[PDB]
């Protein structure tokens, strides 16, 4: 649920959260359901910023857990990810750096309550983006996969090209990544991808 | 009261300190005692080599402790018996300041509703183990860090300046012992978490430099060698004669380079026994890093013998064995075969990335790209019309 | 003892002293007993000393009272056992008398106790037991206080690619001085075990980090010719500790388990699924490191 909260376009991190608001709505809704309690806060997006750093120290006050912070895509420009899950917290950081309040991104999954699942399917009433069904879907879903993997990898080629050109700062756990990438690649003429063609026969 | 004192203070002190007990009388009459804290700090930088700082300090710390914060006191304390050459004299003052930290915490916290003083406490058991070390009881100051290190574990929001203090007893603790690997680890940690407003000064950066260094040549798992590039400590300390083949040393190591490292051992051998006792290791060390970085850069992942033969300049006999160390280290992991003449790895282990690799890294990334879009062409082409 | 019936005259005392008797106290039972075992070493028969040592409980000298007796019995129980070359009991034996506190207490008491310790679990032949008990002797800090001991067991239990004469040399004047581990006549068979043992040991080493190497190459690194070793590579296959496949004319010793079809199959499923989720975690911190600089 929405609370009242304002923002300046001078400074960026000037800004009104009304706690007043916060403190009746968890008495109210206590009673609607005794599994209602603060977890956190929605920021509603379409981005992250920094300035959702400062404002993550007022619900860390407010509740005794690390706060989640849920980006809520409302305006839909990532064809994935319509909601991001965030969880600040502090980490010491490369190059040589201090202990830095960061938010580290967590698996953001939907897989539903029952109660929700009956209005999901009852409004649709389109064939689905993908849902897996028949072997049409499937073929439709192979070659969306394709330009799935592409579309990554892609950002991933100007990191690198910016890193040595335009002087991003070093960060070693996605040079890190890749490394693990390179060593999971299959190799051809190995005994592992020898099998996969005699497979390919049987089957 | 505490004029006289300080009187006599001044007169013991040189000229070029009086300015600094002018300003201590001041500010006591203006009655803000904080601008008296900033003060302070100065004389005890510049007078800690005079016998002057360890009066100085107790007839302020013994009125005001809650009129300056607890950082304050603990900055004059630490400045105090840092050259103090008897520890049973210091012991004293650790534990005088530790019990009042207690009381204070009880009583000013109700009245004012605001102000900590549990911070305090923690820092002094660092300084107590810190203490141990230097009689020679390493032993004993290893169960309070440990009792330390618990409580720290308590607290979800812990200070930089409290566990600087903490990394870093922690740092002086191994290389008594003469751990390089585990010295050079924790030191890690106290350098990169190292606070904006020292306590550390030019001569001490100097003498902590030295010592990340040779732990990191003298290693056998320690292939990070750019955060003493990405730390002012070492980074810019290379100017010095002792620092010029210091830093020489580590670039010789990176690069592979076998001309460049023959040239310099040479020196270092007669000149220092830590690094000739350990020459050996040291020895080793170079050609290791020889066998991933030339795997990593190459699409392949495994050498031949004869590849390696030239590469650290051995014969094929060695090949066997120092690549065997490589997977026991853990630096590498694979599978070794001798009648096919092969070490094919199966993994590289995480390094700090320099501007080469990651070049090499890009133009995999570009090969792979490219297949995708090919794969994907010509299957949107055929079953165009079928997709229902 | 003197007359040359030692061994009747023991006999009909432990027959009188394996019926338990309520007239005696528990203090009095428990020292008589002790004196029984080592009463059947003497008569040459171990059978009888196990029989005794298991008539008296273990649970009955975990009492303080019974702290004078406990170390007698378990110092009396190695000997047992050594002669019957039980190699990893002895060691779980000197243990129990390192954690007694009169032992640990005198700095001079635990010292022999070590490294006692140290030399019967390295000649302990494998076995899980083996990598629990060595481990814990590591962790110790008493294993610090004596230079030659650490060598050792460090030696044997780190994987090491490395020869007999090298080791041999390293062992040969420091444990020769020290009896009731390799000083005694017996115990020449015990540094002849010893040679067996750090072998054995690089059979496990050559074989997760070799695939395939010559049967040739081989022979040199066990030090011995080529028929010594295929019967020594055999009784680890046997064993089950190694997998292994040799060859007698000489062309291969195949260190391995063979894999199947599916196994390979199985085995490039997980590397490609694996792959996909660290190139969606990089895309998401991309977008963060840009944002916060």
């Amino acid at each position: 649920f929405a609370l009242p909260f304002e923002e300046d376009e001078k400074n960026s991190d000037v800004w009104f959260l009304d706690h007043n608001y916060i403190e009746n709505m968890n008495e109210m809704c206590k009673k609607i359901n005794a599994k209602e309690k603060l977890i956190g806060w929605y920021h509603s997006g379409p981005k992250l910023r920094a300035s959702d750093l400062k404002i993550n120290e007022l619900f860390k006050k407010y509740t005794q857990n690390n706060p989640l912070l849920l980006i809520v895509d409302v305006k839909q420009q990532g064809v994935g990810l319509p909601t991001d899950a965030y969880v600040a917290i502090e980490q010491v950081k490369d190059d040589g750096t201090s202990t830095e309040k960061t938010f580290l991104h967590l698996p953001c999954t939907i897989e539903a309550e029952e109660a929700e699942e009956i209005g999901v399917e009852h409004l649709l009433r389109d064939v689905r983006d993908q849902a897996a069904g028949g072997l049409s879907i499937r073929l439709t879903n192979q070659l969306k996969s394709l330009k799935g993997l592409q579309s990554k990898l892609k950002d991933v080629v100007e990191y690198l090209d910016k890193v040595i050109n335009k002087e991003l700062p070093i960060n070693h756990t996605i040079l890190g990544k890749l490394q693990d990438v390179f060593n999971l690649l299959p190799n051809l003429g190995t005994p592992d991808d020898d099998e996969i063609d005699v497979e390919n026969h049987d089957r | 009261e505490i004029d006289t004192i300080l009187s006599t203070l001044r007169m013991e002190a040189d000229p070029s300190l009086h300015p600094l007990f002018e300003q201590f009388e001041k500010f006591y009459e203006e009655k803000l005692w904080f601008q008296l804290s900033e003060s302070l700090t100065k004389f005890f930088d510049d007078a800690k080599s005079t016998p002057l700082r360890l009066r100085l300090y107790d007839n302020f710390v013994s009125k005001f402790y809650d009129k300056i914060n607890q950082l304050s006191v603990v900055k004059y304390l630490l400045a105090s018996l840092k050259d103090s050459k008897d520890f049973d004299e210091s012991l004293k003052y650790l534990d005088d300041l530790k019990a009042q930290f207690q009381e204070l915490d009880s009583k000013k916290q109700r009245n004012n509703g605001s102000k900590d003083h549990g911070d305090g406490i923690l820092l002094i058991d660092s300084e107590i183990a810190r203490t141990y070390l230097l009689k020679n009881d390493l032993v004993k100051a290893r169960d309070l860090l440990d009792d330390l290190e618990k409580t720290l574990d308590k607290k979800d929001s812990i200070p930089l300046r409290i566990t600087n203090s903490f990394y870093s007893t922690n740092s002086q603790y191994f290389k008594f012992k003469n751990d390089f690997n585990s010295f050079y680890y924790t030191s890690l940690l106290y350098l990169s978490t190292l606070e904006p407003s020292t306590s550390i000064t030019l001569a001490e950066r100097q003498q902590l430099a030295y010592d990340l260094s040779i732990s990191a040549l003298l290693g056998d798992k320690i292939y990070n060698f750019g955060e003493l590039l990405h730390h002012p400590i070492m980074e810019t300390i290379v100017n010095d004669s002792n620092y010029d083949w210091l830093f020489q040393l580590l670039n010789a190591l990176t690069v592979g380079d076998f001309d460049k490292f023959d040239s310099l051992i040479k020196v270092q051998i007669s000149k220092i026994p830590i690094l000739a006792q350990h020459e050996s290791f040291l020895r080793q060390k170079i050609c290791l890093m020889t066998l991933i970085e030339t795997v990593f850069v190459k699409n392949i992942r495994m050498l031949s013998f004869e590849d390696i033969s030239k590469a650290t300049h051995l014969p094929k006999d060695n090949v066997e064995h120092l690549v065997m160390r490589a997977i026991s280290l853990g630096l590498l992991k694979g599978s070794i075969d001798q009648v096919n003449e092969l070490v094919t790895i199966s993994w590289v282990q995480p390094r700090i990335i320099s501007g080469d690799q990651i070049t090499k890294m890009k133009d995999r990334l570009v090969e792979w790209n490219d297949q995708v879009e090919k794969l994907g062409k010509k299957m949107e082409a055929r079953g165009q019309s079928i997709w229902v | 003892k003197e007359e040359g019936k030692i061994d009747e005259a023991a006999d009909i005392l432990c027959e009188l002293q394996v019926e338990t008797y309520g007239s005696m106290e528990m203090s009095e039972k428990i020292q008589f007993i002790l004196e029984q075992m080592e009463l059947s070493i003497l008569k040459g028969d171990y059978s009888q000393a196990t029989v005794l040592s298991r008539k008296i409980l273990k649970k009955t000298f975990k009492n303080p009272k019974y702290e004078s007796l406990k170390l007698e019995y378990y110092n009396l129980l190695v000997k047992i056992s050594l002669h019957k070359r039980e190699y990893l009991e002895v060691a779980q034996y000197l243990q129990e008398i390192y954690q007694t506190d009169a032992i640990k207490s005198d700095e001079a008491k635990w010292k022999p106790v070590l490294s006692h310790i140290v030399y019967f679990l390295v000649l302990s032949p494998y076995g899980n037991l083996q990598n629990d008990l060595i481990h814990k002797i590591q962790n110790d800090n008493n294993l610090k206080k004596l230079e030659s001991q650490e060598s050792l067991v460090k030696l044997f239990t780190t994987n090491e690619l490395m020869r007999w004469p090298i080791v041999q040399k390293t062992y040969e004047p420091v444990l020769n001085e020290d009896d009731l581990a390799f000083g005694g006549e017996a115990n020449k068979h015990h540094w002849e075990d010893l040679q067996k043992r750090v072998i054995e040991h690089n059979l496990r080493v050559i074989s997760e980090y070799y695939s395939r190497i010559t049967l040739l190459r081989l022979n040199e690194l066990l030090d011995l010719t080529e028929s010594q070793t295929e019967t020594y590579i055999s009784d680890l296959v046997n064993q089950g500790i190694i997998y292994a496949k040799v060859n007698r004319p000489a062309k291969i010793v195949n260190f391995e388990k063979p894999k199947n079809s599916s196994q390979l199959l199985n085995e490039w499923s997980h590397n490609v699924d694996e792959l996909l989720e660290h190139i969606e975690t990089i895309g998401h911190l991309i977008t963060k490191e840009e944002i916060m600089h």
